[PDB]
């Protein structure tokens, strides 16, 4: 089986600033992984694969990287309306894995 | 362009049998696979469980969470996803959603994208 | 020594194809119809700088002395280690979704190395190549076209990525490699022959 860490529950600060948000694996799943965005009262869309490349339609801001188990994904110079929640995922080309992911709250 | 739509939810007694048809409207169906997935209310979405394509026999890869209570069919002739469970409970009061999930070519990595509006499960006697 | 002919002239430009500065990419492979001369092929073949002349038409030697309606010249530049894939018949990447050629194609091949021209001090992303396609190409067609392609599932409504992979690519031709990856220009000579009367063929020797 599979399992896999979310420590980052909620981190939001002053908008504008370089939030990050990491995902932590025991095991080993390489590069099979992927993050979400959800924005409140919609369902969630796909923005990041690979953690290297975006998807079409999301600006460059968005950055995820990292290797082996441990990967992060980050944003510079935050733009309006980013505010959502960020969900991380893994596959191990059989199994599936979700991730709690963190609830920016406006302050 | 590419849509996606779900229906067959309801307000039973638990035990009751249920039918889900998730509808795919205008990309395509037999060469792709499909997943369903939970969200539920103030909590993280998690596994509820995929099936393999091209009427292949089906990989009937149930998720961990609800192992032994539902199951999966993809109906090729009207293009359309069943799922059907039996035994409702109240911790499964859930949103539920049917995505594409297809891995890619030059990096061979899956994900979920193109996700459905999800249909609306709850139980109360 | 019973038969004269006349002065020679009107050597065409094998060179305009061969001693040019750009060969365009495979992508888009260029084509000159060379017609109305007398072309010495000697030349093109009596020379030490050419590396691979592995003919599938007609003997090499003769080929000056047939005389066909007209010469198409392609030019385009390639991997070294594809230089195999042009041949007929033999599948592969290029071969099948950037240039191929007949069952019975009846010209030939020159091939020859460039890497101390084509290939910077860095290297050059310059050279594209289709690495995408529908399906395969039937002989001599051009596919000059930059619209997405979809490889798993769902159309590519003018998007990029996750099934939405550009269909062209760059070579990447770094002059520190070795032969395989280095940038080979390769010409491909095809002879034709028509109801038309014919007009180029090499020149007929002269003597007292
Ligand atoms: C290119 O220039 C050289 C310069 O000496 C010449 O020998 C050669 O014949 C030229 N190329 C062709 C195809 O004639």
């Amino acid at each position: 089986d599979i399992q896999m860490t979310q420590s980052p529950s909620s981190l939001s600060a002053s908008v504008g600033d370089r939030v990050t948000i990491t995902c932590r694996a025991s095991q080993s799943i390489t590069n099979y992984l992927n993050w979400y965005q959800q924005k409140p009262g919609k369902a969630p869309k796909f923005l990041i694969y690979a953690a290297s490349s975006l998807q079409g339609g999301v600006p460059s801001r968005f950055r995820g990287s990292g290797s082996g188990t441990d990967f992060t994904l980050t944003i510079s110079s935050l733009q309006p309306e980013d505010f959502a929640t960020y969900y991380c995922q893994q596959t191990y080309s059989t199994l599936w894995t979700f991730g709690q992911g963190t609830k920016v709250e406006i302050k | 362009q590419v849509q996606l739509v779900e229906s067959g939810g309801g307000l039973v007694k638990p035990g009751g049998s249920l039918r889900l048809s998730c509808a795919a409207s205008g990309f395509t169906f037999n060469n792709a696979w499909m997943s369903w997935v939970r969200q539920a209310p103030g909590k993280g979405l998690e596994w509820v469980g995929r099936i393999k394509s091209k009427t292949d026999g089906g990989t009937t890869d149930y998720a961990a969470p609800v192992k032994g209570r539902f199951t999966f069919s993809r109906d090729d002739s009207k293009n359309t996803l069943y799922l059907q469970m039996s035994s409702l409970k109240t911790e499964d009061t859930a949103l539920y959603y049917c995505t594409t999930a297809d891995y890619d070519i030059l990096t061979g990595t899956p994900a979920s994208p193109y996700w459905g509006q999800g249909t609306l499960v709850t139980v109360s006697s | 020594s019973i038969v004269r002919f006349p002065n020679i002239t009107n050597l065409c430009p094998f060179g305009e194809v061969f001693n040019a500065t750009r060969f365009a990419s495979v992508y888009a492979w260029n084509r000159k119809r060379i017609s109305n001369c007398v072309a010495d092929y000697s030349v093109l073949y009596n020379s030490a700088s050419f590396s691979t002349f592995k003919c599938y038409g007609v003997s090499p030697t003769k080929l000056n002395d047939l005389c066909f309606t007209n010469v198409y010249a392609d030019s385009f530049v390639i991997r070294g280690d594809e230089v195999r894939q042009i041949a007929p018949g033999q599948t592969g990447k290029i071969a099948d979704y950037n240039y191929k050629l007949p069952d019975d194609f009846t010209g030939c091949v020159i091939a020859w190395n460039s890497n101390n021209l084509d290939s910077k001090v860095g290297g050059n992303y310059n050279y594209l190549y289709r690495l995408f396609r529908k399906s395969n190409l039937k002989p001599f067609e051009r596919d000059i076209s930059t619209e997405i392609y979809q490889a798993g599932s769902t159309p590519c409504n003018g998007v990029e990525g996750f099934n939405c992979y550009f269909p062209l690519q760059s070579y990447g031709f770094q002059p520190t490699n070795g032969v395989g990856y280095q940038p080979y220009r390769v010409v491909v000579l095809s002879f034709e022959l028509l109801h038309a009367p014919a007009t180029v063929c090499g020149p007929k020797k002269s003597t007292n």
